[PDB]
């Protein structure tokens, strides 16, 4: 059985997500879906039995422990990541220096975080690696009654607690009217900028809604990206699930649908997670255009 | 929370098809299966089928497979069991019933149920037939009397005694289908010889189906 | 496809268990489920899974597995336990659900009480139909369990018998019914007919002959 | 910010009973174990028993069954353990520890392959009978006995004291305060020595300064030389 | 619950490697903690090799039965503590006592001082002599008493310091206490010291009034 998720060279597949007012966090996305796919592995294997049904507690006390261990080896860059907050403070805020030397300051401590993590990177995949371990040594003692005979029940209950609940979320929100309001915004800040631009003077506000303008659109493409992938994920899960539900598998093709339907929810929750999270970003920063924007109206007619 | 009930009974002929439906009072098809167990009379509980609405994917006990469709409804929230080609054997009460998978998927939520009869034709059959006073103890001065409800269809019959003014001592026995494929049912009571002398007794016999009423007074034998 | 014992007895307040034996496809790799059922009435649920039960259900009844058997007590009996018992499991080899066949739950009340029997002869109308039936009622008898034969002179026969459902009394005991269909030929060609209700072992006749 | 908080060192009589609080925090406490491990003076741990945050079951360890009980309260995520009939042989440093939530489990424990992997920061527990007592401080004199070349010792005596802790100070190289000592009467002693040159004794000064909060009592002690 | 050296001399920089021996056989059961006086113990390594995050590359676990072992790469300035092992089979834990490493170093030999009980201790009613032995290595040595030329049981007690963080040499005091009166019933009180460092016991003493 070919397994699906293996370590290779991921240089740089990071993400940035300031959520709230300065809550900046990241995302090392490869780590996260081949995570998410070795939790889906062991629970569907716990799951299997009747009998072993209870450790769900015990799986859970392990994964969240690896999570730990895991966040201590992000938590070891908080400084530099707090360094950069603090640049971020100042380009969003500018409330004497230029863009020149405050967008210099911002590429340097970006690029210093990014190298932090380039630095503890073999932190990072020895505990994915002991994620690995735990949960094909649970995947490889997978017993079945019949071996010819196996039951899906294991994976109707799987997806019925651990993947439904979000598909039905994921339907109820709309995701692509979300995309289309974001874009009227994107346009209206476009219009209202240049409508507004008839002078010089007030102008470190032009530079910095530019700015913000410009990396609201970065995340807006992430967030259009990772719609684009729930979309089609949600239908190929639901197309799979139809027919790994309602009958019986001999062992070796049992095994290759658990593989099989991992992989796909292991994708589809980590780039929903995300698309949460950029939304997040994406208007904590619209928000911060209101400020600006009221901000550049006083010296609008300070300046006359 | 989620609240089945079925939706009817119904008297059909071997050979034919019925259809019983089964609707969700929430009002939403959850990712739970709605499952449908039959009971013939002394048969015991014998699962059928099962179907989940919201993936329209079906399962069939095999002794069933080639005469039982389930399906589903998605905007009326109701599920359906067709059963064609009709036996005898099919006389049963019909249950539908939500799973549960918190909870090993055990069927947590049943609905009402629905009789299904499967029967011969319909017709009336006025014979109504004294049981004339027997003695029943003699240490204790007991007799027993009846009326015989023979050749009738369909059920149910009710029998009263003088119009309702006689309850004690009442016993009516359950009907079967009769080698004649009729049914047929006696009604005893339990009186004092002592009575016999002059205390009259009337059974009376309401067939609803055929509109027929009939009585007859039952006398000590002459 | 889960064999449960057809009928069981306890005493208020004492201790009653119900087995239920099943395969190494069903009991012995999935869950058993438990429910109760009154007819007239939806089965309910009393066991959702191996030692587990739902919020109703009294901390009286307790259900295990061990190996591809299972099994019900119930504690404490009460009254309102009278009812009809089924297991239920997942069968792998049938890709089904399987149930246990319907314990019949006897709440003991009333004492050991023998049937009444009244046998009716074929009436003279019915025989000018070209007709005959035997008439046997059955009542006052307690448990709630019959068996009924019935035997010819020299030689036995059951074709053409149909027997009813017990039923419930005023009195709290039950009733039962039983007819023979016989040609008048046949009712003519014997000395008498005879129904013979055996209940708890012990046995009941009655005896009619032609006019 | 995961991490286990003990209660404050007690004292307590023989024959009383003894509870300790060790409240969980930054994890989530329905899924992890609580174990109480013991340490008495200078000697090796021994585990005294466990519950699960999530299932409640108990292990205890024979030697303490029937005095111990563990407890724990998922509303304000705090294992507490209760050692009742307390005995002399008690005084122990107490601690928790995050493990299992199903350590005397069924067959495999296997799905944790981790075990304790943060502590509380322990807690003191004194059994004795009597109640607290001050220091006695007496000097220990540099003479012709404690002078080898030109090194001299001397020191001060903190005597029969209760409880612990005391402190002393003086100067810090050469000093040298030395583990208290059990005495017969349940009492502590110590000593606190510092070598000095032996050209100084006659004109410097050495004073030791002891202090011991239980009792409210502060000493400071001038070490003067001694002839023979 | 079977530790092969008790105390354990090293150096800086050299590899160390303790063994842990069992009863019975433990499938791969096996924690090892580390422990810092008056801190708590930290979990070094897990299971079969399995050292916890934040734990330094050097520390390597062993073992799948009977015996395992710990071995450090190089020992660091700040390792010297004590180590457990802990054996996780049944329901009930067992803690093996600990092993203690501390810095080896050039044999030394003790300072040996003797303070007989001041007057101010006299009006209490209670006579302590105090023997002093100061910053010596090893650990291993022995002080025995001797009041009138017989030998002393049951009324002496001795503290150790542990090791200095400059020299990293041991320090100990022994006190041996009498009542007054039987203080005022002998004369001469004697100290017998043994030690490596020392080719011939050290005997310090003092006459009473003297």
């Amino acid at each position: 059985h070919f397994k699906e998720l293996s370590n290779y060279n991921i240089a740089n597949s990071i993400d940035i997500l300031q959520e709230k007012e300065g809550h900046l966090d990241f995302v090392i996305i490869p780590h996260y879906t081949f995570l998410d796919y070795y939790k889906h592995l062991s629970y569907n294997s716990i799951y299997h039995k009747s009998s072993t049904y209870g450790k769900c507690i015990a799986v859970d006390a392990f994964i969240k422990k690896i999570n730990e261990a895991y966040d201590k080896v992000k938590s070891k860059c908080n400084d530099i990541k707090n360094d950069l907050i603090a640049t971020i403070k100042k380009l969003e805020h500018p409330y004497n220096r230029t863009f020149k030397k405050m967008m210099d300051e911002y590429n340097t401590k970006k690029k210093k975080l990014i190298k932090c993590i380039k630095n503890h990177e073999n932190d990072f995949n020895k505990i994915c690696m002991d994620m690995k371990n735990y949960g094909t040594n649970l995947f490889e003692q997978l017993s079945c009654y019949n071996n010819n005979f196996c039951n899906t029940n294991g994976i109707r209950y799987h997806y019925d607690e651990y993947i439904h609940k979000l598909i039905l979320s994921v339907k109820s929100k709309n995701l692509n009217k979300d995309l289309s309001d974001m874009t009227n915004i994107l346009q209206q800040s476009e219009l209202l900028l240049t409508n507004l631009n008839k002078k010089m003077g007030s102008y470190i506000y032009i530079d910095t809604i530019k700015f913000i303008h410009k990396e609201m659109k970065h995340i807006f493409n992430r967030i259009e990206y990772h719609t684009k992938i729930i979309n089609d994920k949600t239908k190929i899960i639901q197309d799979k699930i139809k027919l790994n539900i309602w009958r019986t598998f001999q062992k070796d093709e049992l095994l290759k649908r658990i593989l099989d339907m991992s992989n796909e929810y292991s994708l589809f929750i980590t780039s929903d997670h995300l698309r949460q999270m950029l939304y997040n970003t994406f208007y904590s920063k619209e928000k911060h255009l209101n400020n600006i924007f009221h901000h550049l109206i006083y010296v609008l007619q300070m300046k006359f | 929370e989620v609240q089945l009930v079925q939706s009817g009974a119904e008297v059909k002929k071997p050979g034919s098809s019925v259809k019983v439906s089964c609707k969700a009072s929430g009002g939403t098809f959850s990712n739970y299966a709605i499952n449908w167990v039959r009971q013939a009379p002394g048969q015991g509980l014998e699962w059928m089928g099962g179907i989940i609405p919201i993936f329209a994917t079906t399962n069939y006990a095999q002794k069933f497979q080639g005469r039982v469709t389930i399906t589903a409804d998605e905007s009326t929230s109701t599920a359906y069991m067709e059963l064609s080609s009709l036996r005898s054997e099919d006389t049963a009460v019909y249950f539908c019933a939500r799973d549960k998978h918190s909870w090993s998927y055990a069927f947590d939520i049943w609905g009402q149920g629905t009789m299904v009869t499967v029967s011969s034709a319909s017709t009336k059959g006025p014979s109504v037939f004294p049981l004339a006073p027997s003695s029943k103890s003699t240490s204790g001065g007991t007799a027993a009397l009846g009326c015989l409800v023979k050749d009738y269809f369909p059920e149910p019959v009710t029998v009263s005694w003088n119009s309702g003014a006689l309850t004690s001592g009442v016993h009516t026995f359950p009907a079967v289908l009769q080698s004649s494929g009729l049914y047929s049912l006696s009604s005893v009571v339990t009186v004092p010889s002592s009575s016999l002398g002059t205390q009259t007794y009337i059974c009376n016999v309401n067939h609803k189906p055929s509109n027929t009423k009939v009585d007859k007074k039952v006398e000590p034998k002459s | 496809v889960l064999t449960q014992p057809p009928s069981a007895s306890g005493t208020p307040g004492l201790r009653v268990t119900i087995s239920c034996s099943g395969s190494s496809s069903n009991i012995g790799s999935n869950t058993v489920n438990w429910y109760q059922h009154l007819p007239g009435t939806a089965p309910k649920l009393l066991i959702h899974s191996n030692n587990q039960r739902p919020s109703g259900v009294p901390d009286r009844f307790s259900g295990s597995k061990s190996g591809t058997s299972a099994s019900l007590a119930i504690s404490g009996l009460q009254s309102e336990d009278e009812a009809d018992y089924y297991c239920a499991a997942w069968d792998d080899s049938l890709n089904g659900w399987v149930f246990g066949g319907g314990t019949k739950l006897t709440v003991l009340g009333q004492p050991k009480a023998a049937p009444s029997v009244t046998l009716f002869p074929p009436s003279s109308e019915e025989l000018q139909a070209n007709k005959a039936t035997l008439v046997c009622l059955i009542s006052d008898f307690y448990p709630g369990a019959v068996t009924v034969a019935w035997k010819a002179d020299s030689s036995p026969v059951k074709a053409g018998v149909e027997t009813t459902t017990p039923s419930k009394q005023s009195n709290n005991k039950y009733a039962a019914s039983s007819y023979l269909s016989l040609t008048p030929e046949q009712w003519k060609s014997h000395r008498s007919y005879s129904c013979q209700v055996t209940h708890e072992g012990s046995t009941v006749e009655k005896t009619v002959a032609p006019t | 910010q995961v991490q286990l908080v003990q209660s404050g060192a007690e004292v307590k009589k023989p024959g009383a009973s003894v509870r300790v609080s060790c409240k969980a925090s930054g994890y989530t406490f329905t899924s992890y174990g609580i174990s109480w491990v013991r340490q008495a003076p200078g000697q090796g741990l021994e585990w005294m028993g466990w519950i699960s945050g999530y299932d409640g079951n108990t292990n205890y360890a024979q030697k303490l069954q029937g005095r111990v009980t563990m407890t724990t309260d998922t509303s304000t995520s705090t294992a507490y353990m209760e050692l009742r009939s307390l005995r002399s042989d008690d005084t122990a440093v107490y601690y928790c520890a995050r493990d299992g939530p199903q350590v005397g489990d069924f067959d495999w424990q296997v799905y944790y392959y981790y075990g304790m992997d943060v502590w509380g920061q322990g807690t003191t527990v004194t059994v004795s009978s009597a109640s607290t007592k001050g220091p006695s401080v007496f000097p220990l004199a540099p003479s012709s006995k404690s002078t080898s070349g030109g090194t001299a010792a001397l020191g001060c005596l903190v005597k029969d004291y209760f409880p612990e802790p005391v402190t002393v100070s003086w100067l810090t190289s050469g000093v040298h305060t030395f583990p208290a000592v059990l005495q017969s009467s349940g009492l502590y002693s110590l000593s606190s020595v510092v070598t000095v040159p032996s050209s100084s004794l006659g004109t410097q000064t050495y004073i030791c300064n002891v202090n011991h909060k239980p009792s409210n009592t502060k000493v400071d002690k001038k070490v003067e030389p001694k002839s023979c | 619950m079977t530790q092969s050296p008790s105390t354990l001399s090293a150096s800086v920089g050299d590899r160390v490697t303790i063994t842990c021996r069992a009863s019975q056989s433990i499938n791969t059961w096996l924690a090892w903690y580390q422990q810092k006086p008056g801190k708590a113990p930290n979990l070094l390594i897990s299971k079969a090799s399995s050292l916890e995050s934040g734990v330094p590359s050097r520390f390597s676990g062993s073992g799948s039965g009977t015996e395992f072992t710990l071995t450090i790469s190089s020992l660091q300035p700040d390792d010297f503590a004590t180590y457990f092992c802990q054996q996780y089979n049944s329901y009930l834990y067992t803690f093996g006592q600990g092993t203690k490493v501390e810095i080896r170093r050039t044999v030394a030999a003790p300072s040996v001082f003797i303070f007989p009980p001041s007057d101010e201790q006299l009006k209490s009613g209670t006579a302590s002599v105090v023997c002093l032995l100061n910053n010596f290595y090893p650990r291993e040595a022995k002080v025995q008493w001797k009041v009138d030329n017989a030998l002393q049981s049951g009324n002496s007690q001795e503290s150790v310091t542990e090791q200095d963080s400059k020299d990293s040499t041991y320090s100990l005091s022994s006190t041996l206490t009498l009542s007054k009166a039987d203080y005022e019933k002998h004369k001469v009180y004697a100290c017998e010291v043994t030690h490596q460092g020392l080719s011939s016991p050290v005997t310090k003493s003092f006459n009473r009034g003297e």
